[PDB]
């Protein structure tokens, strides 16, 4: 979701 | 006041939000993903106090983004709620609503609560 | 449905909220509080999903009111965020937070939080 | 509080 | 009235939610999900206000439950915080928290929050 | 893990939670107003999940303090929802809602929500 | 999960 | 209130 951090 | 919120800022997860304050009590800018390209920013609209408290009481202030631009669409949309306090080290501190568009049945579980801290670096 | 969101709606405390969905997910209208009265009028601003899911879900929005006019100013903000259904029965279904401009010790209790559902009725 | 209802 | 907290609650999901109310401020009780089912069961605990205001105002309280139980993990927790109102139609109107556990990555997004209405009927 | 639940801890606005998690996923002890004296104590009561999953998850817990002791009464009770991290720094990450008992006509700012984040101090 | 309605 | 911090 572009409201948390970058992935993995 | 206007000045003070204009800019951009910061949030601990990474995230940007450039915004502009106007003079009517008016919010408007983008919000940007934590790190990833240039493709991962949203349109965001508020409105704040322009005639705040004397004294050292923050500013209130609100915006919302819907996660749809031209590349992506979480069917979400989140609104922050929160107070700038400014001084030397501007931050804005908020409490935000996340909610998905769901069917009848999820609709239980549509609602995501959180808070962030803005960082102002830019004006 | 799409621009089913435009109109006037009111919610179980008596408040009206007049809004009009642009095309491309903006939501601009008036927020008008107790009585009706006369400058009980609040602007609003916000934003909805334009494309939603072609499925029974609902379209996800948020929008926001500073309760602020040239008449009062309540030095503080609303934010609702929710979504709207429609059919037969339309429903705009939120959860909210209001945040008071207040001084670092009252901070830890800025901010309340409820529930309003919006109809047409 | 003007989100609130009538004080009547 | 002060234990006529005490009971068998239902919530608009189904839920079922029996409790019983301390003289001293204590909640002890089974919270039931879905279908009544068998072990859809799961403890409650939580506190009330047992010297509530004499003025009509409602009765605060809050409860907790861990949905885990013997013979399921749903790895979170849910806490209602409300009042009590009685009458002829005694309910309890919430506002709650459920958080899962999660890794760091997910932490930011590992609380929903919602509302439930609990009757006797 | 029960045991590392267990202890004192404190958030940052100086309040004191001393809890104790028993095999059953019970959680029983007292929470204490920041700074004050003595009689600032309350019960508190809640429930974690006492088999969390292996992972570096954290473990979801709840607690509730009604606002009433032999001292004071302030006709409110504060539920908080949140997750156990541990570690060398272990810490109780929290989201809350302070709910008052109201009349009918003031129910709809009957709650605060907030959260606070606890540092484990004592065993 | 277990606090919402039936899967039915 | 109890949950806040100590007062002025």
């Amino acid at each position: 979701h572009p409201q948390g951090p970058p992935c993995k | 006041a206007e000045a003070g919120i204009t800019g951009t800022w910061y949030n601990q997860l990474g995230s940007t939000f450039i915004v502009t304050a106007g003079a009517d009590g008016a919010l408007t800018g983008t919000y940007e993903s934590a790190v990833g390209n240039a493709e991962s920013r949203y349109v965001l609209t508020g409105r704040y106090d322009s005639a705040p408290a004397t004294d050292g009481s923050g500013t209130a202030l609100g915006w919302t983004v819907a996660w749809k631009n031209n590349y992506r669409n979480a069917h979400s949309a989140t609104t922050w709620s929160g107070q700038y306090v400014g001084g030397a080290e501007a931050r804005i501190n908020t409490q935000w609503l996340l909610t998905s568009g769901t069917t009848e049945a999820n609709a239980w579980k549509s609602t995501l609560v959180g808070h962030d801290t803005f960082t102002k670096v830019k004006p």
